[PDB]
């Protein structure tokens, strides 16, 4: 029992969107659409699979990945780690795209197994409420 | 002083190996060729520009490891919608940092990726 | 698109791209700079 065009399980609801947003835009996006909308947290080995094959209905390309509601909030490049040599990190040479603290499932996993990627690339996602 | 098939930079010795090995088995496998040494950590551009040209002359092309593993391990993951992150399913289990002999810039794989490395150590 | 040990190799337009899917970074390897990647990207 959700609004038109979202299904359910276990009393949430759901909607993969196929246009492309950040992971930003595209949380914000969901807590636009409905009450108490996010991106959609995978919190169990049945929610897992319902959005999995949930997903797999809407997205066939390879290309591109489907964004999920996990992220890393720290705003450095690593976390609490040093050099393998015990100094701190001082200089930092990072490509901006190399930081992959936010995550997205894939085709070839059949949309279970939660990869890293860039934060600020446009992807599908899904909503839950 | 750098014992001859070593390389010397603002009193740091370097030296490239092209046996693939994952992170901590190059890490490691430094440890090894010699007391104190370890993979490379930059910190300094030219010092990183030395070690980029370094393994580039060497080993032409290939990726190279650096002092840097479990780079997101401690961050702090979770939800948007604040649940409780319990049930995980990280298709990776750690990322580490490296090079290629092309340009000096960092980059990410997991830790387990098989690549080339360059070993430092000090006097 | 990436198998277990693939990514040792220096990166390829037609192989990784063409002749397989590829994702953004993966492009991105290839190309190194933005613009081309977009100009790709866009058309892909
Ligand atoms: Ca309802
Ligand atoms: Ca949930
Ligand atoms: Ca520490
Ligand atoms: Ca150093
Ligand atoms: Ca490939
Ligand atoms: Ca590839
Ligand atoms: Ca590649
Ligand atoms: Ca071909
Ligand atoms: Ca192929
Ligand atoms: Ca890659
Ligand atoms: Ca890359
Ligand atoms: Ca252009």
């Amino acid at each position: 029992d959700c609004s038109s065009g979202w299904s359910s399980y276990e009393g949430h609801c759901y909607k993969v969107f196929k246009q492309s947003k950040t992971w930003a835009d595209a949380e914000s996006f969901c807590t636009k659409q409905v009450n108490g909308g996010h991106l959609v947290s995978i919190e169990s080995s049945g929610e897992a699979d319902f959005v999995g094959q949930l997903i797999a209905q809407k997205i066939k390309s390879a290309k591109i990945h489907v964004w999920i509601g996990l992220r890393a909030q720290n705003k450095e490049k690593q976390c609490s780690i040093e050099w393998s040599d015990g100094s701190s990190i001082s200089y930092e040479n990072w490509i901006e795209e190399e930081s992959k603290k936010c995550l997205g499932v894939h085709i070839e996993t059949g949309f279970h197994k939660w990869e890293n990627f860039y934060c600020e690339q446009q992807d599908p996602f899904v909503c839950e409420a | 002083d750098c014992p001859s098939d070593w390389s010397s930079y603002e009193g740091h010795c370097y030296k490239p190996f092209n046996e693939p090995k994952n992170w901590a088995d190059a890490e490691n496998f430094c440890t090894q060729q010699h007391t104190g040494s370890h993979l490379v950590s930059f910190q300094s551009t030219e010092e990183a520009d030395f070690v980029v040209k370094l393994a580039f002359q060497t080993f032409d092309y290939g990726i190279f490891w650096m002092g840097l593993s479990k780079i997101w391990n401690q961050c702090n993951w979770q939800w948007s919608n604040a649940a409780m992150l319990k049930y995980t399913d990280w298709a990776e289990e750690s990322y580490c940092v490296y090079f290629k002999s092309t340009n000096n810039k960092w980059r990410s794989i997991t830790c387990r990726m098989i690549a080339n490395f360059v070993c430092e150590f000090q006097a | 698109a990436n198998s277990f040990l693939e990514e040792v190799k220096q990166g390829n337009l037609e192989r990784e791209c063409l002749e397989e899917a590829c994702s953004l970074e993966e492009a991105r390897e290839v190309f190194e700079d933005a613009e081309q990647t977009d100009e790709f990207w866009s058309k892909y």
